[PDB]
């Protein structure tokens, strides 16, 4: 677990954070929604996952260069494993749209909020890094 | 970018 | 506060600066052969310095970019200045005039240093706003 | 939570509950040892456990043949749950492999655990179904 | 099994 | 940009 984020930091200008926040809302409305909701209503709602996800790391591309090059490597890198919570969200939704009118539809679809989950406490622990950088550049 | 949208063009 | 370790454009304005200083110390004793090429030297390190904010724009609020491109404009704009002191200077190479030009040149190229300065202020404040200090 | 396997079926023939007990045993193998160990040694890790998912699923096969045929069902699908935690166990591997000498080979290890737990309860309750089957069958 | 030895052809 | 002061103080 880690602290609320820092409140050293200006948030009125913060793209990361308001992307971080509406990436986080698009899991919670998915997987509030989930349990009853047929293939066309959750496939979509993952989509919207991901085009959370993507505008989240277009974002980070363009902030790297402001930060300490030191700090370049540890936020590629927690920039690969969302890309890979996202692969397993979709790779577990596939399975759910195969096994729509069966017993293991519902199994699967457990399984898409377990990926949602895990790709949203890394989108914030994503957030903490980029914030200790930016804390670092401030210096 | 372009390994995460062959996964964006796989939910069309 | 700033970390300049990876600061392009606060390494090419001190080089800028580096290079106004160097051709402003050396003026006086210098015959034209001399001092075109040192401003030669202060309008490649503006132009480097002027690649590199144009880069660095898109990374910063775009509230910001118009006070960025007026300081960009005011900068080329010193260097039309101090380049044509210089040619003054040139031309009244040998005469009782030859003085008040370099003089002029002078203070065409400490005004470029002081608007480089400038700018790298004003973008330092983009990056603060980016950054998200307090 | 299911309670311990019933006790009113005799299990000296019983290769299902010997391949569960095989698999959930090459799972605890490579669970408390792969932590350690490279490529050049858990990649065979992994083929072990598939090897003896292969195994546990090829006599399930043998077995459904006998069993009522309405419980066939809810046994097919609990075989396909295999499957896919074997699946999510590769992808896991797969990663871990691309990414070696990183912050995040650590992470993908962390991952294929929990990707082969979750093999080894599933294994455990392909298992409960069956039982309950022949349960059925006898009453 | 055609769908598992897809997995045990995936590790060579 | 201290040692870019002492450079701008350089020119006065």
């Amino acid at each position: 677990i880690s602290p609320p984020p820092t409140a050293n930091l200006d948030r009125s200008n913060d793209k990361v954070y308001e992307n971080v926040t509406g990436l986080v809302k698009a899991v919670i409305e998915m997987s509030s929604k989930i349990q009853p909701a047929p293939p066309e209503e959750y496939v979509p709602m993952v989509k919207e996952v991901g085009l959370a996800l993507r505008t989240l790391l277009a974002t980070v591309d363009e902030t790297i260069p402001l930060l300490p090059a030191s700090t370049h490597r540890e936020i590629e890198m927690a920039q690969k494993l969302l890309n890979s919570d996202l692969g397993e969200l979709i790779n577990k939704m596939k399975l759910a749209q195969q096994y729509v009118m069966t017993s293991l539809q519902q199994e699967y679809k457990k399984q898409m909020l377990t990926a949602a989950h895990a790709l949203a406490v890394d989108a914030k622990n994503l957030l903490d890094v980029i914030d200790q950088a930016r804390l670092k550049m401030l210096g | 970018t372009r390994e995460l949208d062959e996964l964006m063009a796989s939910l069309s």
